[PDB]
C-alpha cells in the first residue's frame, strides 16, 4: 500500500496528476503510473486506490423547406424530439423536437446554436446538416447505419476483447476533445448517443442544443432537469447552479461511459427506483461501484474513470488530459496484461 | 529503396529506442533526397529525443554540481562527467547541423518547411547555446538569432496565425529571449502579440491541427503566466 | 365480459381517443372488436433485452386475478411492435389528478369515501397477493360516472418498476421519506402517499411546496429533511386534520398502518355519510348524473 | 579509490545514463572488493534496467510481429531485428552470468548473498528462457531449476519466511513455475504456501522492513486475485 517512485524522463506527452500541464522528466509509481512533477510534490500527497519554461512539444440561412425530406418511418422518440429515417440526398435522420411553438426570441437563440453546430467536422461527430422550419422544428444529422453503443452493450450484450473496448473510449474522447475545443457542452452523452458506424469509427450525436431543451417562457431558459439521470453529474442533478452543463459535467458523463463499456452493465444495478437515484447522487451519498470491474484491468486505466466520476466537478480532469490517459495504457496494454514480476527497490526520498 | 528505411526507423520509434531510429533518418537524409511531411516529423522527434535525454542528464548533473558544495575529487568527477556528456551533446547537435545545411535547407522547395528547417536550426543552435558557457556563447546565440529572425520574416509574411509551425516558431524565440538572452520585457511583449493574433482566427481551427494548436496556446499561457509574476 | 376476451392482439384494436399523456407511457381509450368492448389499452415503450421484457408479460398476468372493487379491471398484458400494451377496465370519470383541476378543491366529505376506496384498495393488494403498491397519487386512483374509486398502476411486477426506473425522469413525487433513503416498510410508504395525495386535492395546491416551480431533487430534499405538510386549520374537521397527521408522519412506525386508519374517526364518520358520489363527480366533469 | 568510483555509479544511477553504471559496477566487481548491502544493491539496480528496458523493446517488436500475418516481406525486415535485438540481449546477460562465475559465487561469506545471487542467476536465465526456444530452452530452463532449489534450502533455514529476499525468491520462482513450465496450480499453492508462512509470522520486523515486505506481499496478493480467476 505505498508508493514506490522511480526517475523517469517521459519521451511522449504525459501531463502531471496534481498541476496537469506538459511533463517531460519527474517521478512515477512503478504501481499504479500516477506519474507528476518534482516542482509541486510538497503539495500532493500519495494517491493509487526559477524553474525550465517550457518549448514546442513533439508533433502526432442553413435552413431546409418543404418538398424535400421524404420522412420515412418513426424510428423513437427521446428527452426533447422524436427520430423519423428521412431521406434528403441520401439517408439522414430527422428530429421533431419537442419544443413545437418557440418564441421569436428561443428562434433566434437556436438560430445562433445551429450556426456552431454547422461549423464543426470531425471523424468521430455526427455530421449536423441544418434543420427545417416550415414543418415546425428538425434537426437533420448523418444518419447512422449498424446500431447505438447501448444496443450493442445492454441488449445483445456481445461484449468485445479489451483493445476494441479501450478503442471505442479512446475515439469518443477524441470527438469530445474537438467539441470542448471549440467550446461546445455535449449536455447529453451517454451510450445512447454513440453509434459504431459499420461497427468501428465512434460517431457522437445529439450533442449542443441547448436552447431546444427546456423550453423558455419568453427570453429565459433554466435548464428544467429532465431525460435521463444514469449520465448526469451530481452538479448537474442539483440545478441549484446557474449552469450545470459544463466541461467538467459532460467529463463525468464520459466516465460513466468508461463504467458501462469496463463493466458491460449500467450503474446502480441493485435499485428499483429512478427517484432515489437523483436524490443520493445529487446528494453525494450514491456513486457507481468500482467493485465490479473484470480481474484483469490495470489501476493506471481504472484510475482514469474514478477521476472523471468525482463527486466535486474542479477536480475531474479535462478531455486533453484524458484522450492522453486513454492512449497512453493503449500502448503499454498487451506488455502489461502478462503476470507480474520482482519489482526495483525503493530508489527514492524527498 | 527508402519505404524500407522509414518502416524501419518508424517500428524503432514504437521499440521507445532512439539510436537505431537516429542513424536510420540520418542514412535516409544521406541520399539527398526531399523529404515528405510525414517522413519530416519523425526525424525532428528523433533528434528532439536524442539531445532531450542528454539535457534531462546535464540539468541533474549540474544540479548535483551546485548541491554538492564541499572540497574534494566528487566536484572534480563530476565536471569531467559534465564536460564528458557536453562533449557527447555537442557531437550529436554537430552531426543534426551537418546533416541539415548539406542535404534539406539549400534544397527546400516549400517555405513552409523552409519555417520547419530555420525553426529546428534555431532550436538546435540555442541548445548548443545554453550549454557552453565562455567566447564560443556569442557565436552560436548570435547564429539562432539570426536563423530565428530568418524564420520569423517567412512566419509574419506567409503563415497561418493558428498554424502549428508559427506558434512553434513564436514559442521557441520567446523561451530563446526569456532564457539565453534574458530581455522578459521583449520575450512578454512577443508571447502576448503572438497570443492575441492567435485568438482571432479561433473560428478557422480544421481537425488537422486542433490538438496542436490549442497545445501550443496553453503552453503560451503558461509561458505568460510564469513571466508576468 | 372477461371471458368473450381471449388472446389481445394489436390488430384487433381501433382507436377511439387518447385519455391522456403521460410521463413515460400513452393511454387511449380503444374498441375491441372481437369482444365489442371499449378498454383503456396503456402503452409503454422500453428498450430492455426480451429475457426481462417476457418476464414483465408474465408478472403481468398476475393482475387477472386482481379482481375487486377498488381495484381497476384487468383484460390482458400483451407485447407487439416493440411496445408492452396493458388492457384495463376504461374509467369515464378519469382520474382524480383530472376530476381535481375540473373542481379545484375536491369537498371534505368526497375525500372519506376516497380515503375508503383507497384504504381498502392497498388492504386487498396487501391480503390477497401481498404486494405494496408503491406508487399512490391522484393520478393513479380512477374513478367512474357509477362512483366507484379504484387503484391501479401498483407493483405487480417487480420487473417492470426497475425497467421504467432506468428510462424515465418524474417532476412531481409522492415518495414517502424513508423509501427515499433506501429503508423498506412495507405498505407504510403508500399510506404516506395517499396522505399528500388527500392534502393536494383538499387545499387544491401541492403538498410538497407550501406557501404557507421547484425542481425534483428540491421537492425530494424538502421530503426528507423539513416537516411534512398538513391541512391549514379551520377549514376541516379535526377528525380529517388528525386523519392525514397521522398518515405523514415521517418516522414510518409512529405512521398509522391500514388496519389502524380502517378505524380512525374520519374514516367512521365518512364511512356513515350518505354521500351521492357518482352524482358530484358528474356534476363536477359535465356528464349526466 | 573504490568510493569514488561508487560515488559515480551513484551519480549515474542519478542521471538515468544505465550502460555507463553497468560498466562501473562491473569494473568494481572485477577485482574482488569485499560486497557489502548497497554495495551490490547498485550492481542488481544497473543489471536490472538495462536488460529489462531491451526485453520490454523485445515484447514491443515481438507484438509488431504478430498484428497482421495476411500481409508481404514487412515482417521479414521484422523478425532479422527481432535478431538484432537478441544479439544485444544474450550476450549482455552473459556478461552477467560469467561475472557470478568469476568473483560473486566463490567470495561469498554469507549465505543471504549467496541466496541473493543464485536468485539473480536463476533471474537471468529465466530472462534468456524466453527469447531461446527448441532444444536451447531446455538446456536454458535446467539451469534455473537447480539455481532456485539451491536458494530455497538456506531461505529456509537461515532466514524468516518476511524476509524481503525469500519473499522475491518465491516470487520469481513463482512467475517462473507459471510462465515457463506452465504448472500454474503448482505456482498457486507455492505462492498461498509462502503468502501464509508470512501472515503466520508477522510484526516482527526491523523498522527500516516495513516497505519493502509489504510491497512484495502486496504483489503477491495481486499474483493471487490474479491467477483464481
Ligand atoms: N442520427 C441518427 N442516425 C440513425 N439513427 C438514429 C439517429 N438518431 C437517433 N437514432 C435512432 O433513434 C432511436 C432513439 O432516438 P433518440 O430520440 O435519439 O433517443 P435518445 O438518444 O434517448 O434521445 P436524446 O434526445 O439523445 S436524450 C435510437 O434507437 C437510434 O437508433
Ligand atoms: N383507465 C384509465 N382511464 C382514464 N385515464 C387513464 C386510465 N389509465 C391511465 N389514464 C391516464 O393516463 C395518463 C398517463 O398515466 P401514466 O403514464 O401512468 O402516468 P401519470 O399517472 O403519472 O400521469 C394519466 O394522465 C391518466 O389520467
Ligand atoms: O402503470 C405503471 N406506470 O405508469 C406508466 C408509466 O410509464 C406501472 C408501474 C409499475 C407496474 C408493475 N406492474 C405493472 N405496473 C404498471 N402498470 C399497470 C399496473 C396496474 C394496472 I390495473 C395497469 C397498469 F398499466
Ligand atoms: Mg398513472
Ligand atoms: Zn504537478
Ligand atoms: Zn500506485
Amino acid at each position: 500500500t505505498t508508493h514506490n517512485f522511480v526517475r523517469k524522463t517521459f519521451f511522449t506527452l504525459a501531463f502531471c496528476d496534481f498541476c496537469r500541464k506538459l511533463l517531460f522528466q519527474g517521478f512515477r509509481c512503478q504501481t499504479c503510473g500516477y506519474k507528476f512533477h518534482q516542482r509541486c510534490s510538497t503539495e500532493v500527497p500519495l494517491m493509487c486506490v526559477r524553474d525550465r519554461s517550457s518549448s514546442a512539444p513533439n508533433v502526432h440561412d442553413w435552413e431546409i423547406p418543404d418538398g424535400q425530406i421524404t420522412v420515412g418511418q418513426r424510428i423513437g422518440s427521446g428527452s426533447f424530439g422524436t427520430v423519423y429515417k428521412g431521406k434528403w440526398h441520401g439517408d439522414v435522420a430527422v428530429k421533431m423536437l419537442n419544443v413545437t411553438a418557440p418564441t421569436p426570441q428561443q428562434l433566434q437563440a437556436f438560430k445562433n446554436e445551429v450556426g456552431v453546430l454547422r461549423k464543426t467536422r470531425h471523424v468521430n461527430i455526427l455530421l449536423f446538416m441544418g434543420y427545417s422550419t416550415k414543418p415546425q422544428l428538425a434537426i437533420v444529422t448523418q444518419w447512422c447505419e449498424g446500431s447505438s453503443l447501448y444496443h450493442h452493450l445492454h441488449i445483445i450484450e456481445t461484449k468485445f476483447e479489451m483493445i476494441k473496448l479501450i478503442d471505442i473510449a479512446r475515439q469518443t474522447a477524441q470527438g469530445m476533445d474537438y467539441l470542448h475545443a471549440k467550446s461546445i457542452i455535449h449536455r447529453d452523452l451517454k451510450s445512447n448517443n454513440i453509434f459504431l458506424h459499420e461497427d468501428l469509427t465512434v460517431k457522437i450525436g445529439d450533442f449542443g442544443l441547448a436552447t431546444v431543451k427546456s423550453r423558455w417562457s419568453g427570453s429565459h431558459q433554466f435548464e428544467q432537469l429532465s431525460g435521463s439521470i444514469l449520465w448526469m453529474a451530481p452538479e448537474v442533478i442539483r440545478m441549484q447552479d446557474k449552469n450545470p452543463y459544463s466541461f467538467q459535467s459532460d467529463v463525468y458523463a464520459f466516465g460513466i461511459v468508461l463504467y458501462e463499456l469496463m463493466t458491460g452493465q449500467l450503474p446502480y444495478s441493485n435499485i428499483n427506483n429512478r427517484d432515489q437515484i437523483i436524490f443520493m447522487v445529487g446528494r453525494g451519498y450514491l456513486s457507481p461501484d468500482l467493485s465490479k470491474v473484470r480481474s484483469n484491468c490495470p489501476k493506471a486505466m481504472k484510475r482514469l474513470m474514478a477521476e472523471c466520476l468525482k463527486k466535486k466537478r474542479d477536480e475531474r480532469p479535462l478531455f486533453p488530459q484524458i484522450l492522453a490517459s486513454i492512449e497512453l495504457l493503449a500502448r503499454s496494454l498487451p506488455k502489461i496484461h502478462r503476470s507480474a514480476s520482482e519489482p526495483s527497490l525503493n530508489r527514492a526520498g524527498f | 529503396d527508402k519505404e524500407e528505411l522509414v518502416q524501419r526507423a518508424k517500428l524503432a520509434e514504437q521499440a521507445e529506442r532512439y539510436d537505431d531510429m537516429a542513424a536510420a533518418m540520418k542514412e535516409v537524409t544521406e541520399t539527398g533526397v526531399e523529404l515528405s511531411n510525414e517522413e519530416r516529423n519523425l526525424l525532428s522527434v528523433a533528434y528532439k529525443n536524442v539531445v532531450g535525454a542528454r539535457r534531462s542528464s546535464w540539468r541533474v548533473i549540474s544540479s548535483i554540481e551546485q548541491k554538492t558544495e564541499g572540497s574534494e575529487r566528487k566536484q572534480q568527477m563530476a565536471k569531467e562527467y559534465r564536460v564528458k556528456v557536453e562533449k557527447e551533446l555537442r557531437e550529436i547537435c554537430y552531426d543534426v547541423l551537418g546533416l541539415l545545411d548539406k542535404h534539406l535547407i539549400p534544397k527546400a522547395s516549400n517555405p513552409e518547411s523552409k519555417v520547419f528547417y530555420l525553426k529546428m536550426k534555431g532550436d538546435y543552435y540555442r541548445y548548443l547555446a545554453e550549454v557552453a558557457t565562455g567566447e564560443t556563447r556569442n557565436s552560436v546565440v548570435e547564429d539562432s538569432q539570426k536563423a530565428y529572425q530568418d524564420a520569423f520574416e517567412i512566419s509574419k509574411a506567409k503563415m497561418q496565425p493558428t498554424h502549428p509551425i508559427r506558434l512553434g516558431l513564436a514559442l521557441n524565440f520567446s523561451v530563446f529571449y526569456y532564457e539565453i538572452l534574458n530581455s522578459p520585457d521583449k520575450a512578454c511583449q512577443l508571447a502576448k502579440q503572438a497570443f492575441d493574433d492567435a485568438i482571432a482566427e479561433l473560428d478557422t481551427l480544421n481537425e488537422d491541427s486542433y490538438k496542436d494548436s490549442t497545445l501550443i496556446m496553453q503552453l503560451l499561457r503558461d509561458n505568460l503566466t510564469l513571466w508576468t509574476s | 365480459q372477461k371471458q368473450k376476451v381471449g388472446e389481445l392482439k394489436d390488430d384487433d384494436f381501433e382507436k377511439i381517443s387518447e385519455l391522456g399523456a403521460g410521463n413515460g407511457g400513452v393511454v387511449f381509450k380503444v374498441s375491441h372488436k372481437p369482444s365489442g368492448l371499449v378498454m383503456a389499452r396503456k402503452l409503454i415503450h422500453l428498450e430492455i433485452k426480451p429475457a426481462i421484457r417476457n418476464q414483465i408479460i408474465r408478472e403481468l398476468q398476475v393482475l387477472h386475478e386482481c379482481n375487486s372493487p377498488y381495484i381497476v379491471g384487468f383484460y390482458g398484458a400483451f407485447y407487439s411492435d416493440g411496445e408492452i400494451s396493458i388492457c384495463m377496465e376504461h374509467m369515464d370519470g378519469g382520474s382524480l389528478d383530472q376530476v381535481l383541476k375540473k373542481a379545484g378543491r375536491i369537498p371534505e366529505q368526497i375525500l372519506g369515501k376516497v380515503s375508503i376506496a383507497v384504504i381498502k384498495g392497498l388492504t386487498y393488494l396487501r391480503e390477497k397477493h401481498k404486494i405494496m403498491h408503491r406508487d399512490v397519487k391522484p393520478s393513479n386512483i380512477l374513478v367512474n360516472s357509477r362512483g366507484e374509486i379504484k387503484l391501479c398502476d401498483f407493483g405487480v411486477s417487480g420487473q417492470l418498476i426497475d425497467a421504467m426506473a432506468n428510462a424515465f425522469v418524474g417532476t412531481r413525487s409522492y415518495m414517502s421519506p424513508e423509501r427515499l433513503q433506501g429503508t423498506h416498510y412495507s405498505v407504510q410508504s403508500d399510506i404516506w402517499s395517499m396522505g399528500l395525495s388527500l392534502v393536494e386535492m383538499a387545499v387544491g395546491r401541492y403538498p410538497i411546496p407550501p406557501p404557507d416551480p421547484m425542481a425534483i431533487f428540491e421537492l425530494l430534499d424538502y421530503i426528507v429533511n423539513e416537516p411534512p405538510p398538513k391541512l391549514p386549520s379551520g377549514v376541516f374537521s379535526l377528525e380529517f386534520q388528525d386523519f392525514v397527521n397521522k398518515c405523514l408522519i415521517k418516522n414510518p412506525a409512529e405512521r398509522a398502518d391500514l388496519k389502524q386508519l380502517m378505524v380512525h374517526a374520519f374514516i367512521k364518520r365518512s364511512d356513515a355519510e350518505e354521500v351521492d358520489f357518482a352524482g358530484w363527480l358528474c356534476s363536477t366533469i359535465g356528464l349526466n348524473q
